[PDB]
């Protein structure tokens, strides 16, 4: 995972005129926001272990 | 792992009659056994009772915001 | 071999050993008493004479006396049999049960576990009392140290506690009265045996009482201590257990060590102090721990000197401390029971960390408007709130709405209040403070919060008012 | 209203310092106790100072 | 074997007078039998009265007490660096030895004014206020002072955290090793310490000489000296070691307690005088040098615990006097949660700007003035309760900049971000807003400003200064941000 | 003689000269030195024994180890080859510019000049800070205590005055930086060299740096101060010149007498202070003078202790000075700098002659003022602070914009204020105040006032203000 | 031997703020350092020491009991005064008399909030 992109707009946000929503977008960009920094915090990757030599130090 | 020769001849000599041996190396001893079952318990739960030789595994959802 | 009583002045016991002349802390039995009358070398002074410390009490000593070391430090029973038991300083019964059939003795020094040894993962020792938890907040394994006032009921606190702990603990306990009232030992007593936790048919109670009561002789008193982390040790890294460790009082030992500084022949340090406070604390205080090998919880009663925490003894104490529990006179006058001050009773542990934020802030909060109420006090104090503006007012009522909240009722000492016994949980401690910060209530009279249990009793309370 | 006021005022400065008057007794205790407490501290820090002087 | 050794000629208190060994060398360290290490610091006519650093259960009278023949080093090198060591320089972190094979002389005294060259570097820790307020340069020494564990320690921790993208620099005028002495805390705490930087690794770059509550009193005392040769040592080479010493206070007790056993008296407040020189020397030796040094440093952190705030409190006193700036914690501002809990009207840079980045000049200045009147503002007219509009902006605006200082526990941070958000306030944008928003907000913009405005960050780290543009850049984007924070 | 050490206790080190003694104080040089130690007399304990001071550390010292004494106290290189010269105590090139090419050696026991040597009058010496001069009004060769409490660009301060006398006059300078950190001393050394008033390629300035820092055995500290002062007086009468002497800080001279007193076996009497603190002094002080054949304008910055004065050593302190300054840390948390403590800071020299009435009566007044300003403290902390009854406001304020006239930059500390420092040679200011007593500037409101120079650009500010 | 004899004997001491005082003054000329109140601390193992030894015994020592009514005499009340928190802390309960009320005539005075029994929890008549 890898996931692309639309930027904030809040005249967006007021106008939905279905109205069964109106609330839901203020909010709804608000756990955006909870994701955003996630993601924006950590890296893709851990690293990987050489077997070989931990092989040499592990006796089983 | 050495030293004076003058001790050290019979010293080490001991030491690796012990490697040359193979009920134990030269003999185990239960006080050891004991406390290796001990600290075996313990360090679990320095890292948890999960095992690793295993690896972990996630799941995966989504709601819909408006 | 055999020492001469050259000097005896008090229990420093001055003893020419010529014949042998073991190291310092070879126990000596006094040859020409009855009595296992023990010193314990301090010093070797030289010319083969070594001051020694009588632990016990002396007289009737014709001096050059023979004294023959024992040539050990105090060596003494070990074993779970001790559990229920009540062992002197010696480790002999006291609770006279006949003797004990120890396994082994030992040493009553015992060291410092080892840094690397240390597993040290904080994890809230829970109470119920919402005041503890919330405000003093004591972790499993922690060491937490109780200053407290004279009889506030600082030792019904420990007690109280004990009860609500110990009981549900898995762990074992231990309980040194050092340098405690013997009649609070037999107070102590009487309850442990009828609370049966102390079930005699049990020297496998949950609790082990040694007791080196007030009474002892000081270097009894001074030493007692090292043997009970001793024991602890046994336990815990011998038996796993996760002790709870009564100490009534560490201020003893304290107090014995200046008291002996002097014919230590010493430069005791200010106010006449053991300079040695310091060492001596610290050698005990790396025997206490929550190694690896599980935890000495460790409930160390601190009398507060002259209730002086500035002095240099809680001072220095503080930095061994990891929940510092202050029982708080002026609350105590305030009539409290609970009597602390959390501002001042603080825990390392107490952390938005280790006891989550919500503690803390709506602690934070608490110990803010506390705070600022602490500052007001004092304006008011002249001016009464009164052209002081009230959302001063309200907040500050709220802040001691808070405060009359945490006063709770004791179940052991009905009897002493009244006041039936609260206990309460988390949560509706949580939600206690948030609904008071809420000044939702708040409208309410500010006794309605006294010695209440759950915010509901407040609630029951305030119909009861109005 | 300024009637009212006055007399609150004037009420007000008598409490006040009656409240005053208590508290300054209650730190005059503080005072020569810690008073002494230095020189005590003091003489201590003398007496064992000329008891282990140079 | 003869006479520089010598027999114990009486031991109690780890107090070795001990006769014999007397042609020997002026506080050299010996040698016991026991293999304890000792200090001959009193040549009486009669007797040797040497410091035992272990302790005497261990010994006895008449004991061959052997001259090592050397007046301390300790391990030098930088293999101290992943290290919690003892201050005989050996692993107490248990991870085998170190690799500081070298020793170096702690009683190597200062330097000298001209191997020196002053400040004109900032150091920075990442707590804005600290940066900001009392900005603090590299060479230096500044005192943290304050009561038990406001996260007591967690002000070093955290700055040294922050020092770890500075160490992730590749600088050395930021790369900063750090050395941690810890006096009197014990093994737990420390543990928990060691922990905590190990979290943070930032243990790699640093040295943790730790003596904890356990050791024998001299072997606390020691410990900072060593901390100090072992920091010197960097010093001379370039690098820029920051030593926190945590604290000589514990320290002094010992030490007066160490004179007190050598039947010395103690002085004021009962402690002996030249524990003022010792820690007057001791503190001397750090210093930023001159480039033909490498121009290194070592910047000194102490740590003194007040008791009751009390800086009379002879040694604080002295301290102080030292100091060259101290860093007061206040505990009320702690309570009402405010970490900052500083009285930066108690807490003193008195350098201020060769500390400095010109980037935090330009808001600092003003808002330290503004924050002056601000907390002025709270004593002429008002010991608590009144109005007016003008300043009840101040006021307003004022606890804004409380909250952006505000820095809770554990926070390591870099300048210009720290300046972004500064800048928002200072430059008047939030104002508005509560305070509870603002950390919220700070967060929200920071992400925003990481990712998008990492440009921008780029270039005001570059610039080490906002440059107008970069301002402007800042204007729209902090208002926007704002309005994003809606909109 | 020759000596052994027969006891290092500590870096006392008691010797026992063998070939009988050298008088008191003298100074010993110990014999397998690789930095001469330098050993200063202090009890012929008896037994050919002496207790001597260490004047370098003790380390690495054999004991027994011979001595040879100097044969003298204490002797110093003297000779105009100080000029523009960093010694230490023992005079040495701690310029680290090579031995200085000293043509005179002298013991540091220099003592106290005696009654008929001094002049009895001086003039007030004006240092054009409006403040300074007004309500200590210096003398030229005075004994001008700086008490101030740490930190508080006192320091800086200090360098200042040192800019705008030291360079206005042909008044020479020592300055002792004693006790003081090593790094301060540093920084303040780059200021002269900067200066230029270190001016190097002639080696001369003026000026002699003597340093004693903080590191340094106590006893050597405490003497560095003689050595200055034996240089000085050397300069004083025999250059002629008025030598402005700068001593940071003689309270640390007094603490260094201190933490050794114990081990000098004197009690160090209450607050620790040694029980000698009186001859200590008196003999220091005494030993300082602005004689007839020249001045010695002595500026001793003290650090109060604790801010306290009432501290036994301060308060003897007093007795020597002419002129206090004393620095309040309160007024500095007013945050001003001037942070001065001024209703103390005085020359008991103020007259209606000598600084005429009309300084003298201003200061009287606004002294007054400020005095009885502070009575009206007294309502306003609680009753009010823009509001209580009005005349007393008119004081207030004026009292108020005094203190914002009193305030005047700093000038060089201009580099963290960004403020030019100012200075307002003597009537302007006088008149300056007159001005504002005369509630010219009522129309005109505070903050204008603040941290200037003279009026104008007060009235000048206030045009600024006014946007 | 009373206790040890059955009866309950009262000992009223009457008071050992004299006592420790005296005592003190022994240690000091027997020039024996002090801290406190310019008291040694042993004067807390005196009363201690002292106090211990009042006690109910159960029935082998004839149920017999040494009652204590130490008096401490304040010296304007200072509990703060620390050889007053040592007794008190050993103690079972204090009686603090106010002087005021008293002053005001009121016989008695005592400081009633103070005057506490805390061991004294259950130990009187049913009746009252």
């Amino acid at each position: 995972r890898k996931l692309a992109l639309k930027t904030i707009d809040w005249v967006a946000f007021g106008e939905i005129i279905p109205r069964n929503q109106k609330a839901v977008a203020n909010s709804l960009k608000s756990w955006n926001e909870t994701l955003t920094s996630r993601l924006a915090t950590l890296p893709e990757k851990p690293p990987a272990i050489d077997w070989a030599y931990y092989k040499a130090n592990v006796a089983k | 792992l050495d030293p004076v020769q003058k001790l050290f001849v019979d010293k080490i000599r001991e030491y690796r009659t012990k490697r040359q041996t193979s009920g134990g190396p030269v003999d185990a001893g239960p006080e050891y056994q004991q406390d290796l079952d001990r600290e075996l318990f313990k360090l679990k739960q320095m890292y948890g009772k999960a095992d690793m030789n295993t690896f972990p595994n996630f799941t995966f959802e989504d709601p819909k915001f408006e | 071999t055999t020492g001469r009583i050259v000097a005896v002045i008090g229990a420093v016991v001055d003893v020419q050993f010529d014949e042998g002349l073991p190291p310092i802390l070879n126990a000596l039995e006094v040859q020409g008493r009855e009595t296992r009358l023990v010193l314990e070398v301090a010093q070797h002074l030289g010319e083969s004479t070594v001051r020694t410390i009588a632990m016990d009490g002396t007289e009737g000593l014709v001096r050059g006396q023979k004294v023959l070391d024992s040539g050990a430090p105090i060596r003494i029973p070990v074993g779970p049999e001790t559990l229920g038991r009540i062992m002197n300083v010696i480790g002999e019964p006291i609770d006279e049960r006949g003797p004990i059939k120890t396994k082994q003795f030992a040493a009553i020094h015992a060291e410092a576990p080892e840094f690397v040894e240390m597993s040290v993962e904080q994890e809230i020792l829970v109470t119920g009392i919402k005041v503890v938890d919330l405000l003093a907040p004591y972790a499993k394994g922690g060491k937490i140290g109780l200053f407290g006032g004279a009889g506030v009921g600082k030792t019904v606190l420990i007690m109280e506690l004990i009860n609500n702990v110990a009981k549900a603990h898995g762990g074992y306990s231990v309980f040194a009265g050092v340098g405690e009232r013997t009649r609070e030992g037999n107070d102590l007593y009487h309850e442990m045996i009828e609370s049966g936790v102390i079930n005699l048919k049990d020297a496998t109670s949950k609790v082990a009482l040694v007791y080196g009561q007030m009474n002892e002789p000081p270097g009894a008193r001074a030493r007692v201590a090292l043997t009970g982390l001793t024991v602890a040790e046994y336990f815990r890294d011998q038996e796993g257990q996760d002790v709870l460790l009564f100490i009534d009082n560490i201020f003893r030992f304290t107090q014995a060590g200046s008291e002996v500084s002097a014919l230590l022949g010493r430069i005791p340090s200010a106010v006449g102090y053991q300079p040695t406070l310091a060492t001596d604390m610290g050698t005990m205080q790396e025997r206490i721990t929550t190694t690896k090998k599980g935890s000495i919880t460790s409930v160390q009663a601190i009398y507060v000197p002259a209730d002086d925490l500035t002095d240099p003894a809680p001072a220095t104490t503080f930095a061994h401390l990891d929940a510092t529990t202050v029982l708080s006179r002026a609350i105590a006058e305030l009539g409290i029971y609970p009597a602390v001050d959390p501002l001042d009773s603080t825990s390392r542990i107490m952390d938005p960390n280790i006891v989550g934020s919500e503690h803390y802030d709506v602690a934070r909060g608490v110990q803010k408007i506390l705070q600022d109420y602490k500052s007001l006090q004092d304006i008011i104090a002249i001016l009464g709130m009164d052209e002081l503006s009230e959302e001063d007012k309200l907040t500050v009522s709220r802040a001691r709405k808070i405060q009359r909240f945490l006063s709770q009722p004791f179940q052991v000492a009905e009897v002493f209040t009244g006041h039936l016994g609260k206990l309460v949980p988390l949560k509706e401690t949580i939600k206690g403070f948030q609904q008071i910060l809420a000044g939702e209530y708040d409208h309410l009279p500010e006794q309605a919060f006294y010695m209440v249990g759950p915010i509901e009793e407040a609630v029951a309370k305030a119909d009861k008012l109005a | 209203s300024t009637t009212s006021e006055q007399s609150a005022r004037m009420t007000a400065m008598d409490n006040a310092s009656k409240n005053a008057s208590e508290m300054i007794d209650k730190l005059t205790l503080t005072f020569n106790r810690t008073r002494q407490a230095v020189i005590t501290k003091e003489l201590i820090e003398i007496i064992s100072g000329a008891a282990a002087l140079d | 074997d003869l006479e520089e050794t010598g027999r114990v000629l009486s031991i109690g208190d780890g107090i070795a007078r001990v006769h014999g060994l007397r042609n020997v060398q002026a506080e050299e360290m010996v040698e016991f039998s026991s293999g304890l290490k000792g200090m001959s610091l009193n040549l009486e006519p009669d007797n040797v009265g040497v410091v035992v650093f272990g302790n005497d259960k261990l010994i006895k009278e008449g004991d061959i007490v052997k001259r090592t023949g050397a007046i301390v080093d300790v391990p030098v090198g930088e293999e101290l660096l992943g290290r919690v060591v003892d201050a005989l320089g050996n692993a107490i972190d248990g991870k085998g030895p170190i690799g500081s094979k070298a020793r170096r002389r702690v009683g190597l005294k200062a330097p000298g004014i001209i191997p020196r060259i002053s400040v004109r570097e900032p150091m920075q820790t990442g707590i804005k206020a600290v940066d900001s307020l009392v900005p603090i340069g590299r060479g230096q020494r500044e005192l943290i002072i304050g009561d038990r564990q406001t996260g007591k320690t967690s002000i070093a921790i955290d700055t040294i955290i922050n020092q770890k993208r500075f160490n992730d620099g590749t600088d050395e005028k930021k790369k900063l090793y750090c050395i941690y002495v810890a006096i009197g805390q014990k093994r737990s705490t420390v543990a928990q310490l060691v922990k905590r930087l190990t979290d943070a690794d930032a243990m790699k770059y640093t040295i943790v000489v730790s003596a904890t509550a356990s050791d024998a009193a001299p072997l606390q005392y020691l410990a900072p000296y060593s901390g100090c040769s072992m920091g010197e040592y960097f010093r001379d080479n370039g690098k820029h070691a920051l030593i926190i010493y945590d604290d000589l206070s514990k320290q002094a007790v010992a030490y007066r307690q160490m004179s007190l056993l050598l039947r010395r008296p103690p002085g004021r407040e009962a402690y002996p005088g030249d524990v003022f020189y010792l820690h007057s020397r001791l503190l001397e030796r750090a210093a930023k040098m001159n480039d033909a040094f490498g121009g290194g440093s070592l910047t000194a952190l102490p740590v003194i615990e007040t008791q009751a705030g009390d800086v009379s409190a002879y040694i604080p006193t002295n301290v102080i006097s030292i100091t060259d700036g101290q860093i007061f914690l206040e505990t009320e501002l702690f309570y009402k949660g405010i970490r900052p809990a500083i009285n930066v009207g108690l807490s003193v840079s008195r350098v201020g700007s060769a500390a400095q980045t010109r980037a935090m000049k330009q808001v600092a200045g003003t808002m330290k003035l503004e924050l002056a009147q601000y907390r002025e503002v709270a004593a002429f007219a008002q010991f608590g309760s009144d109005l007016d509009a003008a300043t009840q902006q101040l006021l307003s605006r004022g606890v804004r900049l409380t909250e952006l200082l505000k820095q809770g526990q554990y926070s390591p941070m870099a300048i210009e971000e720290q300046v972004a958000v500064i800048y928002a306030g200072v430059r008047g944008y939030l104002d508005k807003l509560e305070p509870s928003k603002i950390t919220k907000f700070e967060n929200a913009f920071l992400s925003h400003v990481i990712s998008q405005h990492q440009a921008l960050l780029g270039k005001i780290r570059t610039d080490g200064k906002i440059s107008e543009e970069s301002d402007a850049k800042l204007k729209e984007i902090v208002t926007n941000f704002l309005a994003g924070f809606e909109a």
